[PDB]
């Protein structure tokens, strides 16, 4: 478990962890590209899925940044509404992971990340 | 060879983790910690002993994370490649005070003070040879030795010449617990200390070793009888002999 | 008596290799065997003269493998020879097990042979996949870490069963110093086994391409066969020393010669070419439990053999519909192998599902139905009613 | 040592074939005989008869496999070129 | 995968080293080794050759060992302890252009370079994937492509956006040997010598390979006269059976 | 395989030993008898018995070995004492 912290990251550009092995999405969060994270379709689209049950800080985002399909590694900051390029097979996600491509079946995976008060830091 | 180069024996001091039930006392080892980080950390290094083996055994974790967070390690670098510092974290080691050997023995006048996280296991005497050590300082070396300079006298050391001079003073360091800090209870405690640090496998090696003994006897003499059952027809066989009759 | 006879060890020595008695009408096909002795003690003595230059840790596994091959005098002969040897053990082994079920090897006096040769298979497979992982380069990395996330299919226990492999959380220094340890240790289980392959083999004795029974006219096995084993291992040491000295990474990928990195993954993982056959029974099945039930069904099949043969006569030699359907077999275990080196494109699932079906259909349903037709003809053309 | 169970071969005197009568065999030595005999004769017409007895079992299932491998493989290359795309994308979708 | 994520095949140039009982052209690998400390050593690296191993290969004694002091490596810190510097000599490794990982990809848009010293072997094509890929850059990408800013059309690459601009330029070095230097002629060179650093042992392989076939083609043919020898009398055996009278 | 040479010990029913006659031997079951009776008689009287026989032979060597060990190192004491330098120097050289 590593504990990575807030006061010396500023607002809007990628952080892209490696911990325990493994690559995950951080940022800090913009203020209606989250709430375009509420302007989502919900099943028209592959998955009837959670912003609030996928992360609950409002204002910043770890997930497991490995690629949907069986486990590859996307772009920062380039793509559909301001956001993130995997090209492992053509696909896309932003500030919440959502899929609006290609053959992947299933959104990323969140860990159970805890908080210095709602400080984000992963276990 | 000479008693001198020899050195002189430590006697058999009355441990209180001497004896096949006994456990380490852990406010001592505590209070050796303090009297390490005080007095011995100057010199010596502890590059064994990460932080995270302290917590649950002589301090708490919020303890142990501030004693690891007052230290600097050095950092992965940052996204322009520069090194980048961090304060310490649980997983790390206790780091020691010089940077190299060359630095140390440039301090300490050439001599090279070993690292003590193994120290009481590699010295034969074990506790008893690091606290006559500590405490065996003469006020002046004995009539005739030609001392060399930069060299103290301690007549448990091979030879009598050491390259450390007494560092344990009274009243030298004050314990949060308000025991009296004389010159043998900081060298008690501080050889608690590294007898912890050489071995933290202690405690629980001596429970197994009970759970072991026990079962293992039990086993013993239960296969002493099902031998002596099984052999029982064999122990009490009898033999007559009539000889035949010659054809 | 002779001294040969008259020892403990020598009569041991003597039984195997110079007084026993061999069929007089077995072909090239019966020198695999000795092949593979040949083989295994290649793999041992190369492994170690490597093991003396070798650093297990994964920061200097990669670069301890190149050491060996710049710094090390003749090493790139060692690594070169126990990798490719590693292959040619694997071809001749598949070589001695399409012999034993063509010629009826496996039927009801030699089972318990038949089976521990399947025992010594699957201890090889899993030899040669820890060997693989011990040189961490990226195919090693990310076939080590799909082989293992295969155990996590197990519903109860397979997170738990997988943290134990790996010794933490992913493939990392744990895992490597593990599979250096396992990679030496199970080719000496294989020697055992070995030893108890040939105590199985001597009670009856070897087959024959007949197979009818050879107790007729026998051969002693030295001055005989030792010769016409020794033509064999000269051919086998000639091509092996053509692919070590002139063409020494042909067989192998080209990815494991790029360290290990656990953030880039190479875009198509495959392991070395004999293990392709079942990684594609692995990949045709859509779910990961029954895929792993399904590739160790795949190589448990072939005990299924002796009890699903029902006809009276051993062998292929003389039945055209098993010799027709055999070699549908080996060529569908070509294409499988082949079809486990493609990516999971359109073509190639349908493929590789129904050559999965025709290899477990060979075992299970060709087998049995043209054992009772070859039979009843067999009956039936030469009786008359 | 002690006496395992009943195997079927024997040894140097105790086989367990059946009964022989009325075989007798003839041969001559190697250092009186001529090794390579026969070899350019039997290297083109016992080939010969050996290939033509022993092929189609062999090359009527490669043919079939090879065949079946070529075909996919010109599937595969067809449906990821540009003039393939639109059957791709209904053979996926 | 469709052909441009798998990339263009390379074409089979007519190496001087294509063929079993060839060699590696010296003053290719010469020439080779000066195009990548011009022109490739500001990004890539060259970690695992050492520079004793250009003596008798490439340059002579001298010629190596002053390339060698050009450079400065970290020597073993003084009696004070302080980090000190040193001139290369023979038994150290070619350095690469950048501290760490994360001054790599600062100084190039985010890829990493990877290092050459491996790169014929772990690339599928081998020399003739490192030709046609520094030769490969078209002077414009095919019309319809959207390549991202910051990388390069290259079709030999899979995918074909390469994070790597075109390099080799004509008459951009400057040979002692008087060669006309240009794109073609230095990705040759260049080619040569990476072919070399990934397999310094290739002369002698082949060389030994020449032995052991020889003598293991001469070992199998009298093998088989001796194993058709042996088989002489059982191959020319013959069998009369007159039928035993009833009893 | 083959018979191998002759030994000194065949198997149950042909061991090689001699022919047997006249020797008759009887014995209980276990479950009829009683394991552990005689223990506390054989542990003083039958321990004594075999100590006072098979004493001598280990604990006459021992005292000559160990007075032997404490004699040298005794004098090793003595010369590097300061009693006894002025035998050391012309003893050792
Ligand atoms: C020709 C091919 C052929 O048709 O053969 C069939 C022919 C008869 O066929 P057959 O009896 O119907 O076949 C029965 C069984 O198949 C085989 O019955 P067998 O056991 O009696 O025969 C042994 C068999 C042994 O072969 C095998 O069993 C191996 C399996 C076949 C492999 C085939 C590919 C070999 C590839 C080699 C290169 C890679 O022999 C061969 O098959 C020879 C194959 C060699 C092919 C190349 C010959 C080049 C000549 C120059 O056998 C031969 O011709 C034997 C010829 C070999 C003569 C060797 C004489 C050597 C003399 C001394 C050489 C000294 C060298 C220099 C010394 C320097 C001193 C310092
Ligand atoms: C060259 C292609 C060979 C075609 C012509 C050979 C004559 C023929 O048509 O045989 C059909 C023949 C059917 O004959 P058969 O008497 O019905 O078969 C009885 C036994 O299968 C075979 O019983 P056997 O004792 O004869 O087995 C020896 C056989 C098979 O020997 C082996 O299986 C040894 C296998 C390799 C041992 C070394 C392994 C090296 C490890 C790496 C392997 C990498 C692959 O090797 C040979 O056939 C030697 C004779 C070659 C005559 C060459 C004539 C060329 C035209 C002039 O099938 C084969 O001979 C297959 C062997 C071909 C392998 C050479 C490639
Ligand atoms: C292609 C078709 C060509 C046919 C060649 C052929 O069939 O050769 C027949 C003889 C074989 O001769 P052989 O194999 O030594 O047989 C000895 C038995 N004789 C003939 C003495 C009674 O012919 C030979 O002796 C051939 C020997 C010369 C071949 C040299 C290599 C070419
Ligand atoms: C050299 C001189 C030795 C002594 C003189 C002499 O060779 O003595 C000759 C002896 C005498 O034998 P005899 O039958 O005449 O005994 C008559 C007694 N009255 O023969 C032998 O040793 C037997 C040799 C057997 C050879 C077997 C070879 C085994 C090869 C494999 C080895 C193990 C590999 C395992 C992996
Ligand atoms: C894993 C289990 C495997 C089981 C089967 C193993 C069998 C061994 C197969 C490997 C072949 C070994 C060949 C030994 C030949 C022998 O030692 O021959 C001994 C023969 C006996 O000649 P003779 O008594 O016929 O003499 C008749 C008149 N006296 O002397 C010879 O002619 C020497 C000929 C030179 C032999 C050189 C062989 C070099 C082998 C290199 C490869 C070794 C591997
Ligand atoms: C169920 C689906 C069908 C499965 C059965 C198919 C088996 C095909 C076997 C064909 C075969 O066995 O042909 C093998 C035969 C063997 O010839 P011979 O040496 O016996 O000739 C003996 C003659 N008196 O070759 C031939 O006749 C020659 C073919 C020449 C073709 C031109
Ligand atoms: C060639 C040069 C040779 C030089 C060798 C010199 C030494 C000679 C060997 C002497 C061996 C040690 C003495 C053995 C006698 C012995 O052990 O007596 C064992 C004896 C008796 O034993 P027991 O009651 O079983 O016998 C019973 C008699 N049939 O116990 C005692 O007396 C104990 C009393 C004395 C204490
Ligand atoms: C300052 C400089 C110090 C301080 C404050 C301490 N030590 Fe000691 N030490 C030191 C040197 C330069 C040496 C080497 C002397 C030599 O010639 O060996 C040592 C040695 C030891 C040893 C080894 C004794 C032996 O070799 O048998 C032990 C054990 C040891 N030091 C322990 C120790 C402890 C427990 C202290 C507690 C406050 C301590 N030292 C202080 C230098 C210095
Ligand atoms: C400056 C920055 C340079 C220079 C002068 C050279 N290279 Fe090249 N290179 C470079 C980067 C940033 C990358 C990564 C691009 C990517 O997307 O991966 C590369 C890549 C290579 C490769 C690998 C290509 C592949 O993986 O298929 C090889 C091989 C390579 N570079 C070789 C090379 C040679 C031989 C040069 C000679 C002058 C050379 N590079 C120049 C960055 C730079
Ligand atoms: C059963 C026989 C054996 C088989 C099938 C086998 C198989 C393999 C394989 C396939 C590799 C990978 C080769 C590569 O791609 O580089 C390998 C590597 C290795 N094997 Fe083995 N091996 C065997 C026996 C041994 C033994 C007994 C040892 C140890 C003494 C050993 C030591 C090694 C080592 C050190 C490597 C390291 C990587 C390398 O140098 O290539 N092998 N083995
Ligand atoms: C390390 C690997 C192996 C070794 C050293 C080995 C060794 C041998 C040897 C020496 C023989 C006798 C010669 C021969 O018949 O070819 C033999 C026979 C046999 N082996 Fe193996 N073997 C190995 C692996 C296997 C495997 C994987 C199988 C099959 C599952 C197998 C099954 C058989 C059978 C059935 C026979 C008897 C064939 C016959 O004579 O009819 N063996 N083995
Ligand atoms: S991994 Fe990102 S799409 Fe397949």
């Amino acid at each position: 478990k590593v504990e990575v912290n807030l006061a010396a990251i500023p607002l809007g550009k990628n952080v892209v962890v490696k911990w325990q092995g493994k690559p995950v999405f951080i940022r800090h969060r913009t203020p209606h590209e989250i709430q375009e994270a509420n302007s989502v379709d919900m099943s028209a689209l592959k998955d009837p899925q959670t912003d609030a049950d996928r992360v609950k800080d409002p204002q910043w985002l770890i997930m497991l940044g490995i690629c949907t399909h069986l486990g590859c590694v996307p772009i920062g900051e380039a793509g559909d509404f301001g956001g993130w390029f995997c090209p492992c097979h053509g696909s896309h996600y932003d500030i919440s992971g959502r899929i609006r491509k290609g053959p992947a079946p299933l959104n990323l995976e969140i860990p159970a990340y805890e908080f210095d008060g709602d400080k984000v830091i992963v276990g | 060879m000479t008693a001198a180069e020899h050195g002189l024996h430590a006697p058999a001091y009355a441990w209180s983790h001497n004896g096949p039930f006994e456990t380490f006392d852990h406010a001592s080892i505590r209070r050796g910690y303090q009297v390490y980080r005080e007095v011995c950390a100057a010199c010596h290094s502890l590059d064994r002993v990460a932080w995270r083996t302290l917590v649950g055994v002589s301090h708490t974790n919020e303890e142990v994370r501030n004693m690891a967070e007052e230290f600097e390690y050095d950092d992965e670098p940052d996204e322009q490649g520069n090194p980048k510092k961090r304060p310490g974290k649980l997983s790390d080691y206790i780091p020691g005070p010089y940077p190299n050997e060359q630095a140390a023995r440039a301090a300490n006048q050439g001599a090279l003070p070993p690292d003590l996280s193994l120290i009481v296991k590699a010295r034969h005497g074990g506790c008893d040879y690091i606290f006559s050590l500590l405490t065996g300082y003469p006020d002046e070396p004995p009539a005739g030795v030609a001392l060399p300079p930069g060299s103290n006298y301690n007549p448990y050391f091979p030879g009598g010449s050491i390259a450390m001079a007494r560092v344990l003073f009274d009243d030298m360091v004050e314990y949060e617990d308000g025991t009296p800090a004389t010159t043998s209870q900081m060298a008690k405690d501080v050889t608690t200390f590294l007898n912890w640090c050489a071995e933290p496998e202690h405690d629980e090696r001596k429970r197994l070793g009970l759970k072991t003994v026990i079962i293992l006897s039990s086993l013993y003499l239960l296969s002493i009888w099902v031998k002596k059952f099984k052999w029982a027809g064999i122990k009490t066989r009898k033999f007559v002999f009539n000889p035949p009759k010659p054809r | 008596m002779a001294f040969r006879k008259s020892n403990v060890y020598l009569s041991l020595v003597n039984s195997y290799i110079i007084d026993s008695p061999q069929p007089s009408s077995i072909n090239y096909w019966w020198n695999m065997g000795s092949l593979l002795g040949l083989c295994l003690v290649i793999q041992i003595v190369t492994g170690i003269f490597m093991a003396m230059h070798y650093s297990s840790n994964i920061e200097l596994a990669f670069s301890s493998v190149e050491h060996i091959m710049r710094d090390v005098h003749n090493g790139y002969i060692l690594r070169y020879l126990h990798a490719n040897g590693a292959s040619f053990f694997f071809m001749v082994m598949f070589m001695h097990m399409a012999k034993g079920l063509y010629y009826g090897s496996y039927r009801s006096p030699r089972v318990t042979l038949w089976n521990v040769g399947v025992i010594i298979f699957i201890l090889t497979i899993a030899t040669a996949f820890l060997g693989y992982c011990c040189v961490y380069g990226q195919m090693s990395h990310w076939g080590a870490t799909v082989i293992t996330n295969l155990f996590s299919a197990i519903p109860f226990v397979g997170n738990d069963i997988v943290s134990w492999l790996w010794g933490g959380f992913s493939v990392s220094n744990p895992t490597i110093q593990r599979f250096f340890a396992l990679h030496y240790l199970v080719p000496f289980i294989i020697a055992a086994m070995v030893i108890m392959h040939l105590m199985a083999l001597h009670i009856h004795g070897s087959s024959n391409p007949l197979g009818i029974t050879g107790n007729l006219d026998r051969i002693p096995m030295h001055s005989y066969f030792i010769f016409k084993d020794l033509v064999t291992v000269f051919l086998f040491m000639l091509i092996l020393a053509l692919f070590v000295f002139y063409s020494p990474n042909t067989l192998g990928h080209p990815d494991n010669y790029i360290p290990g990195n656990p953030l880039v993954t190479p875009a198509s993982i495959v392991p070395e070419w004999y293990l392709l056959p079942f990684y594609a029974i692995l990949r045709s099945i859509p779910d990961k439990l029954l895929g792993v039930i399904t590739m160790f069904a795949a190589i448990l099949v072939l005990l299924v053999l002796p009890f699903t043969d029902r006809s009276v006569v051993r062998g292929n030699t003389f039945k055209v519909l098993s010799k027709f359907f055999f070699f549908i077999f080996v060529f569908n275990f070509v294409l499988l192998g082949q079809i486990g080196a493609c990516h999971v494109e359109v073509p190639y699932v349908l493929m590789g599902q129904i050559a999965t079906f025709i290899y477990f259909a060979y075992f299970l349903i060709i087998v049995p139905v043209i054992s009772t037709i070859e039979n009843v003809l067999f009956y039936i053309g030469r009786v008359n009613k | 040592g002690p006496p395992s169970g009943k195997t079927y071969m024997g040894w140097w005197g105790h086989m367990g074939g059946p009964k022989q009568k009325g075989i007798t065999s003839y041969a001559v030595s190697p250092y009186a005989q001529k090794p390579l005999q026969g070899i350019f004769h039997n290297a083109v017409f016992n080939s010969f008869r050996r290939f033509k007895s022993q092929f189609l079992y062999v090359l009527i299932p490669a043919g079939i496999y090879w065949y079946w491998w070529k075909n996919g493989n010109e599937y595969n290359e067809f449906l990821y070129s540009k003039a393939g795309r639109e059957e791709l994308e209904r053979v996926n979708v």
